[PDB]
RNA sequence: CUUUAAUGUUUGAUGUUCUAACGUUGACCCGUAAUCCGGGUUGCGGACAGUGUCUGGUGGGUAGUUUGACUGGGGCGGUCUCCUCCUAAAGAGUAACGGAGGAGCACGAAGGUUGGCUAAUCCUGGUCGGACAUCAGGAGGUUAGUGCAAUGGCAUAAGCCAGCUUGACUGCGAGCGUGACGGCGCGAGCAGGUGCGAAAGCAGGUCAUAGUGAUCCGGUGGUUCUGAAUGGAAGGGCCAUC
RNA sequence: AAUUCCUUGUCGGGUAAGUUCCGACCUGCACGAAUGGCGUAAUGAUGGCCAGGCUGUCUCCACCCGAGACUCAGUGAAAUUGAACUCGCUGUGAAGAUGCAGUGUACCCGCGGCAAGACGGAAAGACCCCGUGAACCUUUACUAUAGCUUGACACUGAACA
RNA sequence: GUUUAUUAAAAACACAGCACUGUGCAAACACGAAAGUGGACGUAUACGGUGUGACGCCUGCCCGGUGCCGGAAGGUUAAU
RNA sequence: UGUAACGGGGCUAAACCAUGCACCGAAGCUGCGGCAGCGACGCUUAUGCGUUGUUGGGUAGGGGAGCGUUCUGUAAGCCUG
RNA sequence: AGGACCGAACCGACUAAUGUUGAAAAAUUAGCGGAUGACUUGUGGCUGGGGGUGAAAGGCCAAUCAAACCGGGAGAUAGCU
RNA sequence: UUUUGUAUAAUGGGUCAGCGACUUAUAUUCUGUAGCAAGGUUAACCGAAUAGGGGAGCCGAAGGGAAACCGAGUCUUAACU
RNA sequence: CCAUAGGUUAAUGAGGCGAACCGGGGGAACUGAAACAUCUAAGUACCCCGAGGAAAAGAAAUCAACCGAGAUUCCCCCAG
């Protein structure tokens, strides 16, 4: 980043925003990930049972990613809009 | 550069604000106008305030 | 001594030339005064700058008793 | 070892979808009196990397 | 409350005295065969001095360093950012310690709009009144005007008066100009709300181009966006601003 | 004037002739009274000037005595060095040529001499500039700091006013 | 008399003298984290520092600046 | 320093002007042969072979392809009194 | 009597010449100053590097001094050759 | 070698022989190549062991926003043609 | 005065050396920041002390997050 003397685009630019440490703890599915775990019902434990989320997360969504075709039963995570059409379509049923 | 510069604090109970210059010398009476406040999204009477 | 200044040259002139066809937008002349003139589907900006309002060709004519210069968009 | 971020610029830079990346502009920090709305509000959005500086960032940034 | 005493205790300030801390580079005794030292007796000093921590001053005694560049060599002198003209070779751009001038503001109207108006100079006549105030006629036709430098504009006036006013609006912005970049500039239209106008319309500051300062750090207001077990809070973020 | 720029000031002395010297003048660029002022006998491997004696200092060198140089025998270095079949001139040319062009001259090789050139040898110029080089040194540069000094608390108590 | 051993012996340093100033003795001062030691087994006719530099005649005016000394009423002012 | 202001010899044209035809003159161009690069096109590709055009001065620098050296495997092999 | 005088030893180093890959990393030759004093000399001791020591030249401190030598940080750093 | 430019009278080399300068480790990106492919891959360690185990993790298949949060969208804004 | 200090014996032990590793007491600067003072180099070099075949640390006044883990040391991650 040394431009010369030159006051560099990397100090000539602002700072700006702050890091959320409630974001390192989400995690975002796929629905291609859902048929993976076994059981068919889909929990935080379940998830990290099957190497998905990973084991400091604490928040998952569904979104719309994939496809899933087997009716999964999802529980206690959020989901996205697309995602809860593709659920409740291919017989599934969120719940929490 | 006598000319200083002042805040235009909204009357609609907002702390929305205009700011602005005046000469304090020539002009010791506030500067009051009729502008448009953002966050009521109506026109509203705003008054001098000090720069602070 | 004592004539070491002079300032940036602000690169002013003609953007866009006659039967050159434009974007609504785009900046024809830049200019200091009204050397040149708005005619038709043809905006005069803050500083005098001609831009065209519509898209088309650029035409430079000369009109008016003071034969002053106007620029208009013909359709296209 | 690992290369080192220079954590300056990662305060002042985020990696976009297709690698480009995002700053906030200058000029809206302070002295902001004389300067037009029109101006200001054309500096709050975030741009992008123009493309000859985007080589130093990337030597910035290595762990994107 | 205005106007001040009593009683007692509530601890400081300065004398005032003492000995028991502490000092003794006073004398004497012993360890001892020893001018060190330690112990003992005694005298003097005495809560002072003197040391520790904290603290203000002083501090080239000592230490670490800084002390710009351009430059018809260096120093001296001048210059360093921004605007205008020429050099600039009829697009843009274009250097020199080339030729000439300015800027570091101003304005709550000198902004917006509607309505209206048109200069400089000279000639003649006319109380004070004169080279030159004001008045009336004529020539003249912008040689004037523009808050300020120069250049380009300006009569539909952008020049000059008056009425009403705050668009010197907030969110945006197709599309272009200009830069290596940071950035800077122009912009119809859209949404909201507004001013003037009967209306068409015009208004996102001023005839345009100078009137300026990145980031960091910090201040102020706003905003639950964030809040380290949880609820708050601190702090941070975002918006405005210094 | 150890100080005077103008300056070789002017005047006087000394000399045939004196930018120095000596004595005056004062117009002290820019002397001056313990960073002392002005004198001053004696002293000085001290500075300037003058005279006598003396002389190869010189006019202008001559000869002589020895030590080298020179020759023979013995021993036997050194600095330097891209390579050499290593001329002059005028011109040219990284702008001062043994090497280029034109031209002139010149049989091959020593020895004793001289030092004009080989931008000769020796030392990565000390001058000058440059480096966001170094070192010491200075101060009312900056920031510290030993030291000195100020007060609070502690070691530290008792009475009385 | 001294001095740049190895380009400078001098008008430079030193010097006797003079003056200013500090210093009452566990002296000032100096070397030492300190203990100590030097000053000095000395005691203001002594010791340290500074300038001047035998001797002769002398040493004028200025305390605004910068230091130093003395002052303690007021202003300002640290830890606490 | 030496002619030393045509390169010299020399020249009254071997100078100058005009016109004309010759010729000389370079690593330019053509001929003949050889190598290579890049494009076309076709092949019947051995993943490159004919033909075909065209290219081939080069520092800094970028790209492509190689030679040779020592050591290890191949190698208790092969060569060698 | 004398930091008295002249002058050898002894101590010093004013001038010239030589020498300058020397006889010598400062000397020789001819002169020169001091030579009873603040003299000179033998032996032994003590003072240590931001320190000593200095009749003061930034002199001297083992042929080295505007901060000795040796070892270490250490392959300091070198936008320079 | 350095240069705008050197026969340069600019630098360097007396000669020969030997030695003498773009490496290594770890990260990261790109290109080539190979393996597998919406997946790819294991690290320590175990293991008698270049095997096999080990999937802790890492990278990828989703992004937008300062963030909560939303999600093939999201942010901006009261709302976007 | 007792006493104590001191004295004389006796017994046991220590002393010194050694490469690295270890714990502790002290602790730079060049350098980097394209200067430089905060910072960096780095608790590095060095000095000093003590120890062992290893030392050190070590049995929660520790984490965690409303679920739980269960001393110390070491390796790979977390993660530049
Ligand atoms: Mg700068
Ligand atoms: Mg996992
Ligand atoms: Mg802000
Ligand atoms: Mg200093
Ligand atoms: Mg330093
Ligand atoms: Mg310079
Ligand atoms: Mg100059
Ligand atoms: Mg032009
Ligand atoms: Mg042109
Ligand atoms: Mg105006
Ligand atoms: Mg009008
Ligand atoms: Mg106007
Ligand atoms: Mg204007
Ligand atoms: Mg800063
Ligand atoms: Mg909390
Ligand atoms: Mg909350
Ligand atoms: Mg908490
Ligand atoms: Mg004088
Ligand atoms: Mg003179
Ligand atoms: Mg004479
Ligand atoms: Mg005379
Ligand atoms: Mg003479
Ligand atoms: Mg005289
Ligand atoms: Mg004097
Ligand atoms: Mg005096
Ligand atoms: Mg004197
Ligand atoms: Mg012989
Ligand atoms: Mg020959
Ligand atoms: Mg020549
Ligand atoms: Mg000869
Ligand atoms: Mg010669
Ligand atoms: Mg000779
Ligand atoms: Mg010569
Ligand atoms: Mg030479
Ligand atoms: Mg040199
Ligand atoms: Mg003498
Ligand atoms: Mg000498
Ligand atoms: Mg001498
Ligand atoms: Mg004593
Ligand atoms: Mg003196
Ligand atoms: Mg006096
Ligand atoms: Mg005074
Ligand atoms: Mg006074
Ligand atoms: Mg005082
Ligand atoms: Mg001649
Ligand atoms: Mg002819
Ligand atoms: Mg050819
Ligand atoms: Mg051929
Ligand atoms: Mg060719
Ligand atoms: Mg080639
Ligand atoms: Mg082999
Ligand atoms: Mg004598
Ligand atoms: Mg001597
Ligand atoms: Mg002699
Ligand atoms: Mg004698
Ligand atoms: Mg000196
Ligand atoms: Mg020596
Ligand atoms: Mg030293
Ligand atoms: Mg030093
Ligand atoms: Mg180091
Ligand atoms: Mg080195
Ligand atoms: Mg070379
Ligand atoms: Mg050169
Ligand atoms: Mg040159
Ligand atoms: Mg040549
Ligand atoms: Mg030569
Ligand atoms: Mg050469
Ligand atoms: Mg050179
Ligand atoms: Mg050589
Ligand atoms: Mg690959
Ligand atoms: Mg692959
Ligand atoms: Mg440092
Ligand atoms: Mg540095
Ligand atoms: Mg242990
Ligand atoms: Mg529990």
């Amino acid at each position: 980043g040394f431009e010369g003397g030159q006051m560099p685009l990397y100090r000539r630019l602002p700072k700006f925003g702050f890091t959320s440490r409630k974001a390192a703890i989400t995690a975002e599915i796929r629905l291609s990930d859902l048929a993976k775990v076994e059981g068919g019902v889909v929990d935080l434990n379940t998830l990290k049972a099957a190497n998905i989320i990973g084991i400091q997360i604490e928040f998952a969504k569904v979104i719309l990613a994939g496809e899933v075709t087997t009716p999964v039963t999802v529980r206690g995570l959020r989901v996205t809009k697309g995602a809860r059409a593709a659920i409740e379509a291919a017989g599934g049923k969120i719940e929490e | 550069g006598i000319r200083e510069k002042i805040k235009l604090v909204s009357s609609a109970g907002t702390g929305h604000f205009y700011t602005t210059t005046k000469n304090k010398r020539t002009k010791p009476e506030k500067l009051e106008l009729k502008k448009f406040d953002p966050v009521v999204r109506q026109h509203v009477i705003y008054k001098e305030a000090k720069i602070k | 001594t004592r004539n070491g200044r002079d300032s940036e040259a602000k690169r002013l002139g003609v953007k866009r030339f006659g039967g050159e066809s434009v974007l609504a937008g785009s900046i024809i002349v830049r200019q200091r005064g009204t050397k040149f003139h708005a005619g038709a589907n043809v905006g005069c900006g803050r500083d005098h700058t001609l831009f065209a309002k519509a898209d088309g060709k650029v035409k430079f004519e000369v009109k008016g008793p003071k034969n002053r210069k106007f620029i208009s968009i013909e359709a296209e | 070892p690992k290369i080192k971020t220079v954590r300056g610029a990662a305060k002042r830079f985020k990696k976009t979808g297709k690698g480009g990346f995002k700053h906030k502009h200058a000029n809206l920090r302070h002295i902001l009196t004389k300067k037009a709305t029109k101006r200001k509000r054309h500096l709050r959005p975030k741009a992008m990397v123009s493309k000859g500086d985007l080589g130093l960032v990337i030597a910035c940034l290595p762990y994107a």
